[PDB]
């Protein structure tokens, strides 16, 4: 048959009626705490608490002062100092705003981009290291400790237009991002060069010096392809070491760059191959900016499509998928689905869409 | 034979071939996933652990003080029929906006790009636009003659399964072509943008695949080699004008007299080497010119020495003798590992073996003939060059100036041409003078030393960004090159139809043959704005056989300005902005 | 043939 | 003053202190020089070897640009002086005596040139 | 088809 089962407790919409673009639930919280998750859309980040059974608690809504600002993504971190926990917003106007839900304040800001900025993401291993991908072709990385920028992944072999996702691996060591241009194309930041950059991007002190730091600018990737997808590429990540990106194809493709036999990390950038181990059907989501999910052990994959479906995969499954995933459909949820995130423990699914409306879906008792 | 049935065939060939390479490969992905899942589960396992270390105290919220009534709230509704939420808003404030930037690689020259026949991309303007007016986009792909990456009717290829379909096409088939030339016009048909067919045809062989080559002189295998195929790679690869190997700049190779030097100077007697030098028997000297004025027309009585040469040392003997023409004395020197007198004796044994509007400016070697109505340079109606091949006197060539100084004015012949100086031919003006102190006594050669001022990089006060320069210059100054891709016209028109619609274009018109794009790579003035009454001007000058474009002051230009020219559109393409006060 | 893909659905 | 500018490359607003722009001076794109070493080895049918002293050399002019013939005399000398030591811990000798010679076919390097660049070469061995 | 391009005397 399939796994695994959900239904759906409680559906929540927010005032503005402006699409969510953005849903993460905050993974840094240690068990035996409530499981919190965020929501971007409009100009306003939520912040909202689960509850049993099936009850969400707002917990706090902050807002731009710039009326066009719009935010697309947002990203959980901590302070190890303090630790406090951290959310980051990003969005059209191409700023990166820091909140601070403890202090409840917006503590930091970074403008560098010259565009807006379609995914955030955080090290695994280094809860100061931002990722931060745009439509300006580039991709930033940011020690927001010292509010440094450490590196720009764009120049001649960079994106030739926007960059809409990416994700770190496992263990930090390296990226993948995708973007309009058809292209994918791999970073690796555990290199000589990227690993002593991050190392000075923590000793620079503006006090000390009347030069600034020189940021990296990586003009060349460890691995480029676009022969995987035919349009657009808006969700990509990391499973182990096979990547899982989509496109407007109607599918999930879990691929992997070389010949079936060859290491990633064995991959020269002139390498030409790639391989394309399965593929993850579904119907009915044409539209760009559609992103996918996993839960932290990566056991279950969702994905919600335009039309308000939601689907869930097994990641333990043994040979295509083809067969089967579990799909889930309500007869109020009808908008497109931006992204979905799972708490901590696989328990809970959200889901949010076009119309502002959040979608909360339970697993098996 | 059918050019649908090929096609037909090739499409279901294809199917065939990606079902049992996906049958088959089933069985090591099963196999790869559960390694992958191994990998998966350790590096989980690791981030759980550190996440066990941490504490954050997550959760909280807030409500007091009390809201006092100047606050806007925000609502959240239920299906559960649990009672609205209802909390205060707290506002983000104040972060300025930065003006919007594609980014851009930096370059000092200008760079030389291929036109690109399919677009990778259809630009997204489009869904706040709702499709209007979409004859737009259609008409885009009218210029990529319908060629989009990734459009057709097929679904997947990649290099491990196309290789396997043209030999699955090859063994399709009578026998042999032995590789078919008609196929590559078929599968083009089915995948855009692979094609051309010839494209195709030439990544085939890119993948299939060592001769012709020469091994390392320096290496385990050298072998004894003729001078040409000992060079052939130097002189093929090496470019004439700004002398480096596979140049960004030109794309034409060796033309290829342009290696082949006079045979002069001198000829000259040099002895003793010496002292274990070829002599001094008939034949030292003698043999030797007499072999030359024999080989040309169109004694030795000592018994040679017997030592053994390598592939190394005969191949760069006949090297040597190509450069130095019978002096032993020097080629032994430089091959080192040998004495004149061993050369000279290679050189008799070998001779005893049996041999079994303006156009951008190219070079002209039409070797015995003159430079006339014949001659490209002329067609073109562009002077002959330095690099030009032809005569040294030839009347078409470009003489330079005899210019005391600054040559910035009319009397100056080089700038009246609109040409910068010559480093090779403008020898009394400081052109060619001392290279490192780049500020020099001719006023005319700033293009070719990068010469150019600070700018300053700020939003404009008129458009967008905007560059400034940081201290003042004088009217005619140099400010800085306009770098960029080099591009075709061709190319430049389907760059433009989306920068037209996107509302701005870095383009700048070069000649007739070629346009500089400042849009993916160029320099800081690239952000120059455009007004009416500009305070800089733009000269395409021609420099070193390279059109090149040049950004001076119109007029004396204090600290901090925002420099500006005069774009030379009709127009309100789209500014419509000129200028403030 | 294939088109532009789209942010949002026509309605 | 002031009007607050920015940097080109990093769109990160400038401070004051740092302008102060810019004593350092332009240019060598690092990307060009990336861009020319993949470039040479993407060469099939060149020597390894050939490709070594071509990349070399290419690196020699980008870094000090030479536009002139009368350079590349003293262009040859600078290349042993700087890039010579490591010429030799290659085994590019003779290739580096292959360019001398090429370079002498396309009429930019005197003859004296080939001998007085190859003796301190080896004076340096 | 004529993209807007720059221009000099
Ligand atoms: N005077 C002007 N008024 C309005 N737009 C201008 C302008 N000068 C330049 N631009 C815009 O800039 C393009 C030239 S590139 C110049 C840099 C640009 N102002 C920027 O901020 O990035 C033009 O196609 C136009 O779109
Ligand atoms: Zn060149
Ligand atoms: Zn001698
Ligand atoms: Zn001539
Ligand atoms: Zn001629
Ligand atoms: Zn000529
Ligand atoms: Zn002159
Ligand atoms: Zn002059
Ligand atoms: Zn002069």
């Amino acid at each position: 048959k399939c796994k695994y089962s959900f239904k759906c407790v409680n559906s929540l919409k927010e005032d503005h009626n402006q699409p969510l673009f953005g849903v993460q639930f905050n993974w840094h919280s240690k068990e035996g705490d409530p499981l919190v998750f965020a929501t971007v859309g409009s100009n306003r980040v939520t912040l909202y608490e689960c509850h049993s059974q099936g009850e969400i608690r707002l917990l706090q809504s902050y807002v731009d002062a710039d009326a066009d600002e719009n935010f697309y993504t947002c990203a959980w971190t901590y302070d190890s100092n303090t630790s406090h926990p951290l959310l980051a917003v990003a969005g059209s106007r191409g700023i990166i705003r820091i909140i601070n839900p403890i202090t409840m304040q917006c503590i930091k800001h970074y403008v560098g981009h010259g565009n807006a900025i379609n995914e955030l993401k955080f090290h695994p291993r280094d809860p100061n290291l931002l990722l931060s991908v745009s439509k300006d072709h580039a991709l930033r990385l940011w020690n927001i400790q010292t509010d440094t920028l450490v590196a720009i992944f764009g120049g001649v072999e960079g994106h030739r237009d926007e960059v809409l996702s990416a994700d770190y691996d496992l263990l930090g060591e390296k990226i993948m991002s995708c973007g309009m241009d058809h292209s994918l194309k791999l970073w690796r930041i555990n290199s000589k060069r990227m690993m002593n950059a991050i190392k000075e991007s923590y000793d620079y002190n503006p006090n000390k010096t009347n030069r600034p730091f020189i940021s990296q600018k990586i003009h060349f990737p460890d691995f480029s392809t676009r022969d995987i997808h035919r349009n657009y590429v808006d969700c990509v990540r990391w499973l182990g070491d096979l990547i899982l990106s989509k496109s407007c194809e109607n599918a999930i493709v879990c691929w992997k760059p070389g010949k079936m036999e060859d290491d990633i990390d064995k991959i020269k950038p002139s390498e030409s191959n790639v391989t394309i181990l399965g593929r993850f059907d579904y119907s009915q989501c044409d539209i760009w900016y559609m992103r996918f999910s996993m839960d932290f052990w990566q056991k279950m994959l969702a994905l919600g499509n335009q039309v308000g479906k939601l689907y869930v995969w097994d990641l333990e499954v043994e040979d295509p998928h083809k067969a089967k995933c579990t799909t889930l459909t309500h007869h109020k949820c009808g908008a497109a689905i931006r992204q979905t995130s799972f708490s901590r423990d696989s328990s809970i699914l959200i889901a949010v869409c076009d119309d502002a409306s959040i979608w909360r879906w339970d697993r098996l008792r | 034979k059918g050019p649908v049935c090929w096609r037909k065939r090739v499409k279901s060939e294809y199917m065939r071939l990606r079902q049992l390479k996906r049958f088959r490969r089933a069985d090591e992905v099963k196999s790869m996933f559960s390694s992958n899942r191994q990998k998966i589960l350790e590096r989980t396992e690791i981030l759980n652990q550190e996440w066990k270390q941490r504490r954050i105290q997550p959760v909280h919220i807030l409500t007091s003080v009390s809201s006092l009534r100047g606050t806007r709230e925000c609502s959240v509704t239920s299906d559960l029929d649990f009672p609205t939420q209802v909390i205060p808003l707290k506002t983000l404030n104040a972060v300025a906006s930065v003006p919007i930037m594609y980014s851009w690689s930096p370059l000092q020259q200008n760079f030389m790009v291929e036109d690109e026949t399919v677009l990778h991309n259809i630009p997204y303007m489009g869904d706040e636009v709702l499709d209007q007016d979409g004859t737009f986009i259609e008409e885009l792909i009218k210029n990529y003659d319908g060629k989009v990456h990734g459009d057709r009717e097929c679904g997947f290829i990649n290099d491990e399964i196309f290789v396997e379909l043209v030999n699955a096409l090859g063994q399709y088939n009578e026998s042999r072509p032995p590789r078919s030339d008609k196929i590559f016009e078929a599968i083009s048909s089915m995948f855009p943008d692979k094609g051309t067919a010839e494209e195709l045809k030439e990544k085939y062989k890119e993948l299939t695949e060592p001769p012709e080559c020469t091994p390392n002189i320096d290496g385990p295998n050298a072998k004894s080699v003729q001078r040409e195929q000992s060079l052939h790679s130097f002189h093929t690869l090496f470019c004439r004008r700004c002398f480096k190997y596979d140049c960004f700049l030109h794309p034409f190779h060796a033309t290829p007299n342009t290696y082949k030097r006079k045979n002069t100077e001198t000829a000259l007697d040099n002895k003793p080497c010496g002292p274990q030098c070829y002599q001094h028997l008939e034949g030292a000297k003698e043999f030797a010119a007499a072999l030359t004025a024999e080989r040309i027309k169109t004694p030795n009585i000592e018994p040679p020495e017997n030592v053994e040469w390598s592939g190394a040392e005969a191949s760069m003997f006949r090297v040597l003798i190509g450069t130095y023409y019978d002096n032993f004395c020097a080629i032994a020197r430089l091959i080192g590992t040998k004495t004149c007198r061993q050369v000279y004796e290679f050189r008799v044994k070998e001779s005893s073996i049996i041999a079994p509007h303006v156009y951008n400016y190219q070079p002209c070697d039409h070797p015995r003939q003159p430079c006339d109505s014949s001659c490209p340079c002329v067609i073109a109606q562009n002077f002959c060059e330095k690099f030009c091949q032809c005569s040294s006197e030839c009347q078409n060539r470009f003489p330079g100036c005899r210019c005391k100084a600054q040559c910035n004015t009319k009397q100056c012949p080089c700038y009246l041409a609109v040409r910068e100086c010559d480093p090779d031919l403008c020898l009394t003006c400081g052109a060619a003078d001392h290279w490192d102190s780049k500020n020099v006594s001719c006023k005319n050669c700033s293009i070719q030393r990068g010469s150019k001022k600070h700018l300053l990089l700020a939003p404009s006060d008129v458009a967008g960004w905007g560059i400034f320069i940081k201290d003042p210059v004088q009217k005619n100054e140099f400010i800085s090159e306009y770098c960029g891709e080099i591009i075709s016209q061709d190319e430049a028109d389907r760059r433009g139809k989306v920068y037209d619609k996107y509302m701005c274009s870095f383009l700048f018109n070069l000649n007739n043959d070629f346009v500089v794009d400042a849009t993916r790579k160029g320099n800081k003035i690239r952000f120059a704005n455009h007004s009416v009454n500009p305070n800089c001007y733009a000269k395409v000058m021609m420099v070193n056989g390279d059109h090149r474009i040049g950004i001076f002051a119109k007029r004396a230009i204090q600290t901090g300005e925002e420099l500006f020219f005069d774009y030379r559109y009709s127009q309100a393409d789209a500014l419509k902005y000129v200028g403030i006060e | 043939r294939l088109q532009a893909q789209r942010k949002f659905a026509q309605s | 003053h002031n009007r607050l500018y920015f940097h080109s490359d990093t769109c990160l607003p400038l401070r004051p202190q740092e302008m102060e722009v810019d004593s350092e001076d332009e240019k060598d794109p690092e990307w060009l020089r990336e861009k020319t070493i993949t470039q040479i080895e993407e060469f099939s049918d060149v020597n390894e070897g050939e490709k070594e002293v071509m990349k070399l050399w290419n690196l020699h002019v980008m870094k000090h640009g030479f536009i002139a013939d009368n350079q590349m005399n003293h262009a040859c000398m600078l290349f042993v002086e700087n890039y010579g030591q490591k010429i030799i811990k290659k085994n590019l000798c003779r290739n580096f005596m292959l360019h001398l010679v090429s370079m002498h076919d396309f009429n930019l390097i005197s003859i004296m040139s080939i001998d007085k660049a190859v003796t301190k070469l080896r004076e340096m061995q | 088809t004529k993209a807007a391009r720059m221009s000099a005397p």
